[PDB]
């Protein structure tokens, strides 16, 4: 059963690389639009100094 | 005030409490199964004014409390509340000492798990009841009846149980249980009121709106013929005298509550009707026992005083039964005391005496034991 | 990921015991 | 219309807040969900790997 | 001071909507991962219990 | 990391065929 | 669509409908038998909504419809809900027309006459269909698995039937057809959860409860060890998502479901259980016939896709049936679509092409033709 075989190793190592790879990718990802969140933030707090 | 040791039996359900002793033929009183507390925010000093008022005391002073029940479609949630009302009505109304009297409390076979146990366990764990006996309303039904077999039809504040019952013998895979009753009928009359131009919200007005239902309203005996004319002549109207001298006339609206029991889907309920389903726990029964349920429809508990029930149930199975059978309903003055009076019976039975869980069986067990000797 | 690895190898040793066990009946069988 | 724009410009800059909050929730949850969930399911197919080895 | 409270207010309204589209995409992704996630651990789970046994 | 039930049931399954086959070399020495 | 006039086939029972064209190996859709009708008043104006919804139409639209299955304890008794189920499923989907390709439908030697002939009458007056062939499904589910001897037991929706075959022939006196099926085991399963907190009645929750029952409930090979442990600890519970976000969590009540299976005392039946009457079926039979059916008991249909049941079953049977012999199952994947495959591979054969109704032999003999052509 080279299948078996095939098969328990195409679905441990394709999914663990591909799928921890997009959970770290992702991770950067939201990581740079939480920023995005705080530079809103930063923006709100710019935007009321500026006007007293 | 009572001259025996005998047991206490109380009917605790989500409308009104029952209680008395064991071996009397009616309960001592009934209360409202209430704990009541205030609602508004106190001016006056040294008025009195409890946390929580319980059963009429909740009831009296309701003008200004929020009334709240413990038991929700039969099962206990507020064990605390039902506390209230165990003590209350043991202690000040049957004026008893649980720790001195074995005591029968009572639920549907079917009724979850949880409210057995918690009956079982509140009244030997926070009372020291020396005894208990959870009781199967069906049973306390047939016995205040004077049958061992029919269908038990206890329509009533929580639930319809409607199960079929063979020489003492239980027929479970023909109950046809149901989640339509008197606690959702009342709140259909406070919206069919509200469009005759009566609004009611708060907990008065649900009372009052309780008030009305349990007097004015009724089934009769063709719902389309009484409508017929009730919807289009005053001369089928009855007017009801709210508490603040207003009038509230009443029509066809008078029986649309009680035809929900026929017609579930006035609720927004997918349901055959208990007349129907009362045919289907005849009919589920085999052929052998069929004949005996058709001649032994029993009633129970509220909204079997309905004026008119008795006799559309009848009429609602001779018609969907077969020709030679003699269908009949069971529908005696006993009815909403059948299972408190049955409860009396069932804990003064001789050959019940074996069936009650003592305390000490209660301390080694746990509360699973309601399961072991009770049902 | 469906265990289709061991589904396939159950069906090896199920072929292997049924072998075997084929020869235990016919071994006990043949007297 | 100041108001009223002041009312949208805080509108906008509550919204962006509650906005800030739900995307950083959707950040972490999308982030606590895909760490939890390739990381523990991508881990039960390595675990295939072994599980169904035998 | 309105066209600067307008002008806040439209472009926070965009801050709006990025972050509400940034919310709706991670929520794709998030219900997709948790579709893959379900999948993944139902697959495993499913075909486990059909191969609890051997 | 294995899982209990897969490991186990696998050589429950090799087993058949261990324990069959030594059946049916037993049998079939004296069969 | 079809390059050839291959018969369609369908194994349309009280529980789901598998479609699709002779040839192949598989159904092309799943519907289940079900058409549904709303239960309440519209309120908007344009929303489009249908009076009646077919199969997959209606378990979608769900939320607020009552939903019937035409066909009950294998018998279709709503012809009319069945002819749109027929078009949904041979046309609808398959892009098929009757009109021009002969069609296969299924059931078993017990199943009253009515269903073989509405079957046929429906094919032939309503679509128009050139010839119709009434398979026991046990022929079918023994072509499907490579046999032409065996038990074939189809724990389906309404019923079990259980019908014996030896050497392709049908032994009817030894059918034991038993009033359990995956319908009763539903109604077992809410009325446990409801010991648990959990009631079901409306038909919503009524498919709710088949949905937790075919993705959480297991047979396990022993039930008084499974239940030693599941009652013990909650290693064994399970989560189930309604669809409203509530968590039901289910114990021992897991596989107390499916173990009706093994005790049909649990929903009224007189009966020890599936085993019992595979046991039965072979022993109803003569000696030379009996050896052949134990060493190829096998499942089909519904309820075969439980965990542990195939494996259940022949610890349960090996434990009636005379010891030396070998008491074996055969189980394969294609369980539960055995019968539409055997559908598929009967309709095909060259030698089949003798044994179809034609159009022309119903018209000039009637409905009741297929019980003089069928078996
Ligand atoms: N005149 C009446 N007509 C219809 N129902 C009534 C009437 N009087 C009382 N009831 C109903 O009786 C119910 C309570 O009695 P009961 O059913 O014996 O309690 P339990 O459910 O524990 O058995 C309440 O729902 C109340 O509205
Ligand atoms: N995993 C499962 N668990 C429990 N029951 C199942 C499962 N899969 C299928 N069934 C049952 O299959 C039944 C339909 O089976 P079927 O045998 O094809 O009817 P029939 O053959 O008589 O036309 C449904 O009641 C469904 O619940």
């Amino acid at each position: 059963l080279n299948e078996l075989q095939a098969l328990i190793e195409a679905h441990f190592e394709n999914r663990k690389k591909e799928e921890e790879e997009l959970v770290s990718l992702k991770d950067r990802i939201e990581r740079r639009r939480a920023e995005r969140a705080e530079q809103q933030r930063i923006r709100n707090e710019r935007e009321k100094e500026r006007q007293n | 005030d009572e001259d025996e040791t005998t047991a206490l039996v109380c009917d605790n359900g989500s409308g009104l409490v029952k209680a008395g002793f064991a071996g009397d033929d009616a309960p001592r009183a009934v209360f409202p199964s209430i704990v009541g507390r205030p609602r508004h925010q106190g001016v006056m000093v040294g008025m009195g004014q409890k946390d929580s008022y319980v059963g009429d005391e909740a009831q009296s002073k309701r003008g200004i409390l929020t009334l709240k029940y413990p038991i929700e479609h039969g099962i206990i949630t507020n064990w605390d509340d039902m506390e209230k009302i165990w003590h209350h009505t043991f202690y000040n109304e049957l004026r008893v000492a649980p720790e001195e009297h074995p005591t029968l409390l009572t639920e549907a076979p079917l009724n979850p798990k949880a409210n057995r146990e918690k009956m079982t366990q509140i009244m030997f764990e926070t009372f020291n009841v020396p005894a208990m006996y959870v009781a199967i309303q069906a049973v306390l039904s047939l016995y205040a009846s004077g049958r061992t077999t029919g269908i038990v039809l206890d329509s009533g504040d929580g639930v319809t149980h409607n199960v079929p019952i063979y020489e003492g013998y239980a027929l479970p895979h023909a109950i046809m249980r149901l989640d339509l009753a008197g606690r959702d009928l009342t709140d259909y009359l406070m919206k069919i009121l509200t469009e005759r131009g009566y609004s009611f919200v708060t907990t008065a007005e649900r009372e009052i709106v309780r008030d009305i239902k349990e007097k004015l309203c009724y089934v009769a005996l063709d719902f389309e013929n009484e409508m017929a004319t009730a919807a289009s002549s005053s001369s089928l109207e009855k007017s009801y005298e709210l508490p603040d001298g207003q009038v509230i006339t009443i029509g066809n609206e008078r029986f649309r509550c009680p035809e929900t029991l026929f017609q579930p889907s006035f609720i927004g309920m997918e349901s055959a009707g208990i007349h129907e389903t009362t045919y289907n726990s005849i009919m589920k029964c085999d052929i052998d026992i069929r004949k005996d349920l058709y001649a032994n429809n029993v009633m129970s508990g509220g909204t079997t005083m309905y004026p008119g029930i008795a006799d559309r149930m009848q009429k609602e199975i001779t018609a969907l039964a077969p020709s030679t059978m003699k269908i009949k309903i069971i529908a005696p003055p006993e009815r909403k005391y059948s299972v408190w009076i049955g409860g009396s019976i069932l804990a003064s039975l001789s050959t019940f005496q074996q069936m009650w869980i003592t305390k000490q069986e209660y301390d080694e067990a746990g509360p699973s034991i309601v399961h072991r000797k009770c049902f | 990921a469906s265990m289709d690895a061991i589904k396939k190898k159950m069906q090896m040793l199920k072929l292997d015991k049924e072998n075997a066990l084929d020869r235990a009946e016919q071994a006990e069988a043949d007297k | 219309k100041l108001k009223e724009a002041e009312t949208r410009a805080e509108f906008a800059e509550r919204s962006v807040t509650k906005l800030e909050k739900s995307i950083d929730d959707l950040e972490d949850e999308l982030y606590a969900q895909k760490l939890k969930y390739k990381a523990i399911s991508e881990e039960l197919d390595h675990a295939l790997n072994d599980m169904t080895s035998i």
